[PDB]
Formats: structure tokens, C-alpha cells, sequence
């Protein structure tokens, strides 16, 4: 993406799959590294590692990456640290719903559920 | 006008001639009639609105020509056709019942109903 | 015994050819017990 | 519950009295000789009639009454540490007598 | 403004916002963004507090906002865990109390001897999952004097911002207030903790007295509301509170309360900004000022 | 422990929620039939009342009140109880006939002297002429209703589909019927038994209507109450849900810390 | 159904269902109150309370505890006796005449005993 | 069948059952019994997969049922902790996700280059108390696509086998299921969905629509019961569901549903096993077949 | 009871019991309403609501913070106040009356203030 942004000037969009599985992968690497696990198992370097990933995504003078991430909230607990850290980084959330899709609406997006900070 | 009304029905709650069996014998009410209150005896009733006639078998009640030409007839339950052979058999048993057993008066009323039924 | 008790019996008789409906049958069968109370005191809940 | 059986409320009435019967004053123990009457009274439903509020008063008085009159009976309950048919009857009669306080 | 653990992009927008309001020239920004390393973050509030102390130790008045100490907790947690010190409660280290307390107590209103220095501390705590009994928050609450709990339900439910006042306390706050803003606002906190009760039990029979309280309370609540980046002068706040206290918002139907506020302020300035100038300088309400305001408020209410 | 005790309690709350939902819907179902009946009944009542109005019938005493055997149908029981008590300050020595257990219990407490006749088995069914007739027949025979030349009946008028106002009306004794002046602007024979019959007939017709009005208010109240229940239960689901989530996380962390401490050694 | 035969299996399925229903309905009876629970439900509940106490049966080594001499009934006989309960031939028998007694014969005897 | 940590008696019973249905002659049982050592247990699913590779590679098809990976987890715990590897969540090794994922992805439906030699798999995970929140379940649920969630209440309620289909999903879905059976069980999905929603009713006045759902729904639920260790052919899947769809079973009394099923099947076999075989062989329900079948179902319903 | 007098202990016992009832009925109060409480209980609940409110007594050092002048209430006075409340003597007055005031005499006086 950075080659696109910096070196082709382009505004690009980078999808990520489960960022839960990003977290999961990271927690394991810490544990392998023998570091004392931080609350709810997640790596002690949870904040910083996510921080590097989600601060290398921004609008530079050259271009801008934009990132769509998939948040697979574990146990649907928004209190859980892995979602919480994600929600701190996020600017907007698009909340697709199957109830809405069952109303025949494609976009699947549940409008009331979706919330943005880019809508201002 | 006319109101032929019941708790669970509102038959004829316009109407021109109504023929009623009353404590005053049999009474016909036609257009303007004197304003009366008469208890209707257990009855075979015909209601005529124009020449068209509808026939009801009626549990008695009260009849009241109102001075506004509203013939309030109120009775508990009525169609003549719904009421009326098997009933004649049951009533025969009820006639027997008066022999054995307030119940004497009840069974007596049942015999009265049998006479009224025989009229049908 | 009352005039309207006479009429009541007549209404019950009227739910007797055979062309009847449940709501009719229900209108003539009901269960209740009049508990004649007294001055605290109270004669039994004798069936209505 | 939207309905309460009279039988359940018989239980309820008995049960409530039993709870009050159980209570004992802190730092005051009580002789077994004088626990046998009270439990007999309760179990034989004598206290069920007696109003809930005054069960504690009744308990105090009942013991006083047995101390006054049936102190022979109390001695026997202590002495034989079991209750014969006769003793049970004596006790039963005594309790019945004190139902009307 | 200490920005700890925040998106570097967002902080740049904030900086730009501050430079839009031309406020940068009176303010310092210390920044320790999310990207920036956890040990730097650990030292970040402490360093910022040092910067504040130079002003304070000139005797000059200052203020420091430590936004967000909740991110400092995560940082010290990371640091401690990587130093393999025994994990404390909620995995927040056992020396976490000391960390916050040493930071917090380095701000203060100094004495006349020290040239009456002041460093006003506003530490901003991010309740995770809105848990107001969470270990780090409770530890902070005990250190801090007063808290300004904000309610999410109200925020969604039509106040942006929505300052819950039920769970906001200020331990010694009222003694620092301008006498005018004590007089006009007299018992309004109590009144709106009677409103709190009223709407608690509203959901039921309502006495006309209760209805009167409810009508005042609901309407007063509307009056409190304000929208982001629209501040009100000290002078301006005094009459508005006078009105509501003096029950003139029973006189204004709920829909038109917003109209009343703007119009009332415009009215007051036009009618006599002399009064507002008096409240500006005198900073207290004399009997004459109280009457003048009563008269003036009644005058606006009519129109 | 905490977690399991939370979890069972949350489950209890869930089961309650489900029941209150189910009940509320069924209440709506029952309500539709109830309202339908009340119209037809009320229409009949209006025809008789048309006579009474035009007649301008005017007016110990009787108090009759109605509140079903069954409960959990709002404050029908206690608003009616309060209004009976109010009209029991209007004659302390009036004889109260309680049609159905719920009103019976409350009034029995307030004056036990006045409870004279009571009726059980009311609440089970939706009002019927059969019931009304027998209650009336017993009111005449047992209570000698005519002796008390004031009869008044209490019921719950279902004012709006979300409201009920407890209401009373006066049943017209044969004496009232006799001496009402515009009775004379209607006509029937002097050899007729019509005062004594007409009294009886409207004793029952009014009573059936009163019962119908009450019953509709009752079923309506039950719908309202069970709806409000669902809301209250939902809030409790939410409060215990937050507790559950917090508790769940805390257990994982605390156990983990112990495991770590052991490994560290 | 192979191991203990089809009859045993079917009987036991009926018992299990009766009890499972009873437990499921237990919550409904708790708040709503048993009244609007069906006539069929009432017969099932009535059987369930009875079955619940038909399980009860004193033990000889709980003459120490209960003080009631033990009762142990042959398996084949037990299948038959429980079958009877399900068939509802003894649904005229009081609940407490099932309580803490052996076989169907004993339940009948205790019904007679309670009757006296 | 990969028997992990199962009692040797239990696996002997398995062997006996398999022998009883003469299934040993395509069955392979990799056996790591309860007694068998934790290294053997660790490598047991891996080994089993390797056996599968030969078949898969040969382009043939096969089904590997890992039973139960929950016990694989425990064995890995035993190994890891004894090897002094750092512990992790729920005292399960940190890389337990990695283990499970390695195993679970070896199942494959190959490219048409490799002749698509399937190696269907069906891992079994045992829920501690329905605790899907548990670490080993959460991981597996993510790794797999599709779930079957059996439910204890249903088992007690005599739905044997008990599959709570509210909590069962198949993401594979329409890729599988013969065309005929898809047609006649789309309706089935919708009907059952309603029966679940309308399950809440069980009390007074119950609407006819609700009642239609209840009757139809109960009969369908009754239809889906199966006598364990007796499977039914596709040519018998199609008639039975068709009947249910056509509401032809709705009329049949609940007690007679079971009788109806076998009788209907025999009746179909006698009257027209031509229809059943045609349905089987076409694998797509032709309108003429749905016609003949509709007639047949009606005819059977009449008797 | 011996230490601080039997009457004090009795009064305190009743307060504790009453409040425990109120805590017990917190469930019912929330799940249902207040009218779905038994009448006998509803009196207890109303009393308990009064007791809770009665317990709020301004402090003199907090007189600034509360904005209400502090209240120091004698031990003998306190016992009197609770004794009365348990007998519901002055109970018939607002729960706001009981709220944030001193002894029973102060409550009585504040009832007049509220009544206006």
C-alpha cells in the first residue's frame, strides 16, 4: 500500500480480514516470546503493536491509504480488550446486518446501527 | 326505526311493522304508536321492514316504544330457524322433570317453551 | 325467583334444534359459587 | 404465584410460627428439658392458632406456666429423657390448657 | 494539553483546530501519540507536569489537561509486564497507584509565599466499557478531587456534550465560584437532584407540586444543553441561570427554550448591557441588581 | 461462583422476560374478543337506558362492586378499592356485595362488617347473561335488594384503551321507577306487574353491562401491565448483562494471574 | 430398546417426557400459577408429582436415617409398577400415598391406610 | 474415525457396532485410547490426517471424523506444561490455535488438476456446559465453517438425535443438498423458522395463524426424529419432507406421525417404488414427479 | 440489648428487619410495580422508604457541600425518633420531609414547610 501511496501518489484502500485474528496472532507471539500475558490473555505489547499497524495508515501529502478492517468481536463483548483497542483506532463503523438484508435491502447495511465520526 | 338488541346480538338495532308477543297478548307496532313499556313474554316474533319479514324466536324481554319513535326491543337471545325436533324430545324429558322437582317453576317454563315451540 | 329468572330459563331453553354453536352453549353454562358472606362470618360458597 | 392453595397457606401459617419458634436470645442458652415442651407445642400445631407477633411472649409465659404447674412433668422429661404415651398425653393436655393462655 | 495514546492524525486535526481558533499562541501541546513508544508514554505525563511547573513556579496561573491517563495506565502496564514485575489486579501493576498519585499531586494552588502559583489539573479517564467501578478508575477517583462523570445514554439521547450532573461532584469547587454564580445558581444543583428524584418516580401518580418540579426540571435540563465549541461568557451565564431559578422557564414552553436563551441574551444586551457590565465587574448581585434582573427577566419574558 | 450465580439469575430474568412477552401478546388476543362483546352489551344497555333517561327515573343502601378472582391486571383492584372506600364514607353502614375475590379481600380489610354477599368464580370467564341473571336473582332473594331503596354498582369503565377510570352508576329501584314523573309519559296497565318486573330486568341488564365494562378494563389492564413488565424486565436483562460481561472477564484474568504466578516460580 | 426391551424403553421414554414436561412447566406454574395450563397438562403434572414421589422408597440402611425398613423391588416388577402409573389407573391415589413406599401394591396399601 | 482418549471398552463397542453393520471394510479406526500416552494423543489427529492424504491424493473421496479435539487439547496441555512451555489461556498452550488450524485445514476438495479427491472432515468438540465462550470452542468455531449444535434439552424432550437447528448452520449450504431435496426443503426451512418463533406460545386464546404454525411445526419436529443407528435413503428423504411441505402431515395426529412415516414409505414402496427410484436417479424433482408424488401423498393421507 | 438498653435494641432490631424486608422486596419492586406488592407489605415498603430518607442527616462540616446547615441529634432523641417512626406515628408526611433533616421534631417542622 505504501508503494502505492508514497510512490504512485494514489489514494488506495486496503482490506484486512479478522483483526481479531491479528490480535490472536500477536498474543501468541508474545506468549512464545515468554512475556507475561496482559489482561484477557492479550499480549502486553497489545497497544503498541496495533498502534504501529494503525498509524502507518493515514493521509500523507503524497496519497492516502484507507483501511477497511473486519472486526470479529469475540463473544460479542465490546467490553473485551481486543475490540476495545480496535474501537479506539476506528474512525467509523459500518454495521451490516442480516435483519436488514432480510428486509430485501442490498446494501446489507443497517443504517441506524452504523455510526460514523466522519459524519459531522 | 326499531332497535332489536340483545347482549350478544344487535339484530335490528326503516322498520315499519313489528309483531310481538307481549304481556298484553299480541301487539303490533306500526309507525307512530303510543309510548309504552311492556314486558315481552317468551315469543315467536316477526319483524317486517317493508313487506320483507324476518322471523325470530325470542326469549322474552321488554318492549318500549320511545316517544322519539325508537322501538327499543331488548331480549336475551334469538333466528326462528336456528331454534327450530330433537328439542321436542328434550322438552318431553323436561316435562317429566316438573313432576319430581324453584325447579317446578323452571320446568313449567320449559313446558311453556314447548308450547311456543309447538307453535313453530 | 324473579321475572328475569323466568326469562333466564327461557334463554337456556332456547339454546336447545341442534344447529347450535359453542358461544351459544357457553352463554348457557357457567360455573360460580355464591359465597353468602355475613357480618367476617360467611355461609359456604354454595354453587350458583 | 397467581393462585395460592388454602393448604399452602396452612403450611405458610404454620411455617411462619415455626420460624419465630426457632429464635433464641443471644447469650442466653436454654435447657433441653424446656425445649421439649416448646417443640411439642409447635409440632402439635398449638402455636399455629396463636398469633405470630406474640409467639415470643407465649414462649416465655408457657415456660413459666409449666414451671408453676407442670414442674412434675418437667422433672419427668428431664429424668427419663424420653416421653412415654402417658407423659406425651400429660404434656399434650398441659399444652392444650395453655392454648387458652 | 497533553495528548497521550491518541491517533497521530487525530492529534494533528486537533492542533489544526486549535490553530483555527488561534489558541495555539496561548497554549503548549505535549504529544505522546499512539504510535509513540510505551516507555516514552510512561514518561510523558511526568515531563508535561514539569513544563507546567515552570509557569507555576513563576507564580503564574496555569492549567494542564492530562488526556487520557487511561492510556498512561496501559503504558505503565506494558512497561511493568515487560520488566516482568508481578501482574497486579486487572493486570495493571501493583505500583500503578503510586504512578498516578505521584503524578496527580504535583499540581496545586501554592501559597502567597510561593507567589500563589496554580496548576489546575484536569485528568481525563476513559472508562472501558463504561465501567465506573473499574480498578484504574476507582484508584484515580480516590486521588482526584471531584469527578465529572459524563453519561453515554444522555450523549446519544440528545446532548452533545451531555454532562451528567448526578455523578459529577467537585469537592471544594463552590468556594472558587464568583459570588454572582453562587447567588443566581443557589440550590439549582439540589433542585436538579430533586428533578433527578422526580423523574425517578415519574414512571405513577403526579402531584401538581411534582408536576411543577417536573416542568421546571425538564425545562432547566434543556437550558443546560450546549453544542460543541460554542462557549458562553461568565457575565452571560449569570442571567440565564437567574431566569431558570426564578422559574421563568415554566413561562417558556419546552420547544421554545432554545429561542428563549438566544433571544434573552440579545434582549439583555440591547435592553441594558449596563447590567451585564455590572455583573462583570461587581461579580455579585446587590439587591438593586437582583431587582433589576427580576424586572429585566420579566420584561424579556413578556416579549 | 459469582459467574454462575450471576448466570442463573440472568437466566431467571430471561425466563421472566419471555413469559411477560408471551403473556402480553396473549392479553392482546383476549382483549379483542372482550371489546367486541362490550359493544353489543353496551348497545343493549343504551336501549334500556333510553327508557330510563326519558322516564327520568331519579333516585340502608347497597354497594355492589366487581373485581375478578384473578390478579396481575394492573391497579384495577386498588383504584376500584379506593373509590369504593370513598363511597363507603358516604354511608358507613352500607352493605357491600363483592363480585369476585380481589375486591373482596381489600374491602374486607377496610370494613369486614359490611361484607354480606360475595360471589366466587367470576374472574374465570368473560361476562355472560347466565351469570348476571343468577347473581341478580340471588341479590333479590338473598339480599332483598328492594329493601335498600338505593342500589349503586361499581365497575371499571375502560375510558380509553390505555386507561380505566373506576366508575359507578345507580341501579333504579322499583320505587324510583314508580315515582319518576316521566314514567307517566310511558304507559302500561295498572294490573301489570311492570314496576316489579322492570326493576328486576334492569337490575340484571345494568349488572351485565357493568360486568362487561369491568371485564374489558381488566383484560386491557392485564395487557398494559404485562407490556410494562416486559420493559422493566428488559432493563434488568441489560443491567445483569453488563455485570455478566464484567464478571466473566474478571474471572479469566484472576485465574490467569494465579497460573502465571505458579509458572514464575 | 434392544438391551432392556422395547416395552421398558417406551415406558421410560414416557416417564422422562412426563418429568421433562413437569420441569419445563415448573417455571410457568411458579409465576403464572397452574390454572391456564391445560387439562392435559394438569393430568401430566398430577402424574409427575405422583411419579416424583413414586421414585421415593425407603432403604434398610436408612433405618438409621429415615427409620423406615427398606424395600427393594425386582426390576421386572418395577417396570410393571411404573407402567401402571403412566396408564393412570392409580391417578385417583393421593400424592402422599406414593411417598416413601415401595411398589404399586404398597402404594395401593398406603392409599387404603391414608383413607383410614 | 479417530478415537481420541476414548475408553478401550468404548472403542471396543464402536468396533462391535461397526462390525454389526459390517462397516469395517471401508472404516479405518485410528485409535488412541484413554490409557494411551499424551505424545500418541498429540500426534493422533495428525497421523490420521496423513492416512487420509493417501486416499485424497489417490483422488478418491473420504470422510475423517476427529473425535474429540477437546481431548486433543488436553493432551497438548499435558505435553506443553511438562515441556515447561509458557502456559496460556484457560491453561491451554499458547499455540493451541496454531495446532488446531494446522489439522483442520488439511481437509480438502482438491482442484480439478488433482482430480478433486475430497477429504471431507467432521471435527467433534465437546462443550463444557454449553460454554461456547470457552477458549478451545471459540477457536474451533472460527476455524471451521459450519456448526452442528446439539442441545441437551431437546435430547430430554425426546428429539433423539437432538440437533438444535437454531444454533446449527451450514456455510457450505446449497453447494451440497441434491436439487430435488433443495426444492422440497426450502419451504421446510421457512416453516421451521416460524415454528421456532411461535414456540413461545404454549399457554389462552391462540390465533388460528399461530395455531397453524404450531400444528405444522410440531408435526415437522416429530418428523425429523430418527432412530439412532438407522439411516434413511435420499429416495425416502424426498417423500417425507414433501408431505410436510404440503402440510399433508399436519392433519395426521402426533402419535400417528411415527407410524405414518414408515407406513408412507412402505406404501410408496408398494404403490410406486418406480417414483422413488426415479426421484433418486434424476436427483432433481421434475414437475411430473412432484405431480405424481402429490397424488401419492394425498392417497396415503386418505389411508 | 444489655449494653445500650433493651428498648434501643428492640427499636434497632425492628429497623434492621424492616430495611431487610425492603431490600428483599427490591426484586419484586423492579420486576413488577409497587401495587403488585401485598397491601401489608406495601405499608412496610412505605415505612421503609421513610426510614431510609429519615437516615439522611446533614453534617456541619458538609454544611457547605450539601448547602444545608448540619444537624447534631442526641442519642436519647434519636431513639425517640425511630420509636415513633416504627409505630408510624408521624408517618403520613412526605418522604421529602424525612430527607436531609435532623430529628423527629425537625421532620415535623419541615412537614409544615413542605405543606406550604
Amino acid at each position: 500500500a505504501e508503494y502505492f501511496r508514497d510512490e504512485e501518489g494514489q489514494d488506495v484502500l486496503l482490506f484486512i480480514d479478522n483483526i481479531f485474528r491479528f490480535t490472536q496472532a500477536g498474543s501468541e507471539v508474545s506468549a512464545l516470546l515468554g512475556r507475561i500475558p496482559s489482561a484477557v490473555g492479550y499480549q502486553p505489547t497489545l497497544a503498541t503493536d496495533m498502534g504501529l499497524l494503525q498509524e502507518r495508515i493515514t493521509t500523507t501529502k503524497k496519497g492516502s491509504v484507507t483501511s477497511v478492517q473486519a472486526v470479529y468481536v469475540p463473544a460479542d463483548d465490546l467490553t473485551d480488550p481486543a475490540p476495545a483497542t480496535t474501537f479506539a483506532h476506528l474512525d467509523a463503523t459500518t454495521v451490516l446486518s442480516r435483519g436488514i438484508s432480510e428486509l430485501g435491502i442490498y446494501p446489507a447495511v443497517d443504517p441506524l446501527d452504523s455510526k460514523s465520526r466522519l459524519l459531522d | 326505526k326499531l332497535q332489536f338488541a340483545l347482549p350478544h346480538e344487535t339484530l335490528y338495532s326503516e322498520v315499519t311493522q313489528v309483531n310481538l308477543p307481549a304481556k298484553s297478548g299480541r301487539i303490533g307496532v306500526l309507525a307512530n304508536h303510543v309510548p309504552t313499556v311492556e314486558q315481552l313474554l317468551p315469543g315467536v316474533v316477526e319483524v317486517m321492514e317493508g313487506s320483507n319479514s324476518k322471523k325470530f324466536f325470542i326469549s322474552g324481554g321488554f318492549a318500549t316504544v320511545q316517544p322519539d319513535s325508537q322501538l327499543c326491543v331488548t331480549a336475551i337471545e334469538a333466528p326462528l330457524e336456528s331454534f327450530s325436533e330433537n328439542i321436542k324430545n328434550l322438552l318431553a324429558e323436561a316435562k317429566k322433570n316438573v313432576s319430581s322437582s324453584r325447579e317446578a317453576a323452571e320446568a313449567a317454563i320449559q313446558v311453556e317453551v314447548l308450547e311456543n315451540l309447538q307453535s313453530v | 325467583i324473579s321475572y328475569a329468572a323466568y326469562l333466564n330459563v327461557a334463554a337456556q331453553a332456547i339454546r336447545s334444534t341442534e344447529l347450535q354453536t359453542a358461544s351459544v352453549l357457553n352463554r348457557s353454562q357457567t360455573d360460580a359459587f355464591y359465597t353468602q358472606y355475613k357480618n367476617a362470618s360467611e355461609p359456604t360458597p354454595i354453587t350458583k | 404465584g397467581s393462585d395460592l392453595d388454602a393448604s399452602t397457606k396452612q403450611t405458610l401459617v404454620r411455617g411462619e410460627r415455626l420460624t419465630q419458634l426457632l429464635k433464641q436470645n443471644q447469650y442466653s442458652p436454654l435447657a433441653t428439658e424446656e425445649q421439649v415442651p416448646l417443640i411439642y407445642a409447635g409440632v402439635n400445631g398449638h402455636l399455629d392458632g396463636i398469633e405470630l407477633s406474640r409467639i415470643g411472649e407465649f414462649e416465655s409465659s408457657f415456660l413459666s406456666y409449666l414451671k408453676s404447674n407442670h414442674n412434675e412433668l418437667l422433672t419427668e422429661i428431664r429424668e427419663k429423657g424420653e416421653l412415654s404415651k402417658e407423659l406425651l398425653a400429660s404434656l399434650k393436655s398441659a399444652t392444650e390448657s395453655f392454648v387458652a393462655t | 494539553y497533553v495528548a497521550v495514546g491518541q491517533k497521530r492524525s487525530t492529534v494533528a486535526q486537533l492542533v489544526q483546530t486549535l490553530e483555527q481558533h488561534d489558541a495555539m499562541k496561548y497554549s503548549i501541546i505535549v504529544a505522546a501519540t499512539a504510535s509513540e513508544a510505551a516507555p516514552l508514554q510512561y514518561l510523558a505525563p511526568f515531563t508535561a507536569a514539569s513544563i507546567g511547573e515552570w509557569f507555576r513556579d513563576n507564580g503564574k496561573h496555569a492549567l494542564i489537561v492530562y488526556d487520557d491517563l487511561s492510556k498512561q495506565a496501559v503504558a505503565y502496564r506494558q512497561l511493568s509486564l515487560l520488566l516482568r514485575r508481578p501482574p497486579g489486579r486487572e493486570a495493571y501493576p501493583g505500583d500503578v497507584f503510586y504512578l498516578h498519585s505521584r503524578l496527580l499531586e504535583r499540581a496545586a494552588k501554592l501559597s502567597e509565599k510561593e507567589g500563589s502559583g496554580s496548576l489546575t489539573a484536569l485528568p481525563v479517564i476513559e472508562t472501558q466499557g463504561g465501567d465506573v467501578s473499574a480498578y484504574i478508575p476507582t484508584n484515580v477517583i480516590s486521588i482526584t478531587d471531584g469527578q465529572i462523570f459524563l453519561e453515554a445514554e444522555l450523549f446519544y439521547k440528545g446532548i452533545r456534550p451531555a454532562i451528567n450532573v448526578g455523578l459529577s461532584v467537585s469537592r471544594v469547587g463552590s468556594a472558587a465560584q464568583v459570588k454572582a454564580l453562587k447567588q443566581v445558581a443557589g440550590s439549582l444543583k439540589l433542585f436538579l437532584a430533586q428533578y433527578r428524584e422526580v423523574a425517578a418516580f415519574a414512571q405513577s401518580d403526579l402531584d401538581a407540586s411534582t408536576k411543577q418540579t417536573l416542568v421546571r426540571g425538564e425545562r432547566l435540563t434543556q437550558l443546560l444543553k450546549q453544542n460543541q465549541y460554542s462557549p458562553l461568557a461568565t457575565e452571560e451565564q449569570v442571567p440565564l441561570i437567574y431566569a431558570g431559578v426564578n422559574g421563568h422557564l415554566d413561562g417558556i414552553e419546552l420547544s421554545r427554550i432554545g429561542e428563549f436563551e438566544s433571544s434573552f441574551l440579545s434582549y439583555l444586551k440591547s435592553n441594558h448591557n449596563e447590567l451585564l457590565t455590572e455583573i462583570r465587574e461587581k461579580g455579585e448581585l446587590s439587591k438593586e441588581l437582583l431587582a433589576s434582573l427580576k424586572s429585566a427577566t420579566e420584561s424579556f419574558v413578556a416579549t | 461462583a459469582t459467574l454462575k450465580e450471576v448466570e442463573m439469575r440472568l437466566k431467571s430474568i430471561k425466563n421472566i422476560e419471555k413469559i411477560t412477552k408471551t403473556m402480553k401478546i396473549v392479553a392482546s388476543t383476549r382483549l379483542s374478543k372482550a371489546e367486541k362483546a362490550k359493544i353489543s352489551a353496551k348497545k343493549m344497555d343504551e336501549a334500556e337506558q333510553l327508557f330510563y333517561k326519558n322516564a327520568e327515573t331519579k333516585n340502608k343502601e347497597l354497594i355492589v362492586a366487581i373485581t375478578s378472582d384473578k390478579g396481575l391486571c394492573g391497579s384495577i383492584h386498588s383504584q376500584l378499592a379506593k373509590a369504593v372506600r370513598r363511597h363507603l364514607n358516604d354511608q358507613p353502614n352500607a352493605d357491600i356485595v363483592t363480585i369476585g375475590d380481589k375486591i373482596k379481600m381489600q374491602l374486607l380489610r377496610t370494613h369486614p362488617n359490611n361484607i354480606k354477599l360475595s360471589i366466587n368464580g367470576i374472574g374465570k370467564d368473560a361476562p355472560t347473561f347466565q351469570e348476571s341473571a343468577l347473581i341478580a336473582d340471588k341479590l333479590l332473594s338473598v339480599m332483598k335488594a328492594g329493601t335498600y331503596p338505593k342500589i349503586s354498582i361499581f365497575y371499571n369503565d375502560p375510558v380509553s384503551s390505555l386507561s380505566f377510570e373506576p366508575s359507578e352508576k345507580p341501579i333504579f329501584n322499583a320505587k324510583t321507577i314508580e315515582q319518576s314523573p316521566s314514567f307517566g309519559k310511558f304507559e302500561i296497565d295498572t294490573d301489570a306487574n311492570v314496576p316489579r318486573d322492570l326493576f328486576e330486568y334492569t337490575l340484571a341488564n345494568q349488572m351485565l353491562t357493568a360486568m362487561a365494562q369491568g371485564y374489558a378494563a381488566e383484560i386491557s389492564a392485564r395487557r398494559n401491565a404485562m407490556d410494562n413488565a416486559s420493559k422493566n424486565a428488559g432493563d434488568m436483562i441489560n443491567r445483569y448483562s453488563i455485570l455478566y460481561n464484567r464478571t466473566r472477564q474478571a474471572v479469566i484474568t484472576n485465574e490467569l494471574v494465579d497460573i502465571i504466578t505458579g509458572a514464575s516460580s | 430398546a434392544a438391551v432392556v426391551g422395547q416395552e421398558h424403553y417406551d415406558v421410560a421414554s414416557k416417564v422422562q417426557e412426563t418429568l421433562q414436561t413437569y420441569k419445563s412447566l415448573q417455571d410457568i406454574i411458579a409465576i403464572l400459577g397452574m390454572d391456564e395450563l391445560s387439562e392435559q397438562d394438569k393430568l401430566t403434572v398430577e402424574r409427575a408429582r405422583k411419579i416424583q414421589r413414586f421414585l421415593s422408597q425407603p432403604f434398610a440402611v436408612a433405618e438409621v436415617f429415615t427409620g423406615i425398613p427398606g424395600k427393594l423391588v425386582r426390576l421386572k416388577d418395577t417396570v410393571a409398577s411404573f407402567k401402571a402409573v403412566l396408564e393412570g389407573k392409580y391417578d385417583n391415589i393421593p400424592e402422599h400415598a406414593f411417598y416413601m413406599v415401595g411398589g404399586i401394591e404398597d402404594v395401593v396399601a398406603k392409599a387404603e391406610k391414608l383413607a383410614a
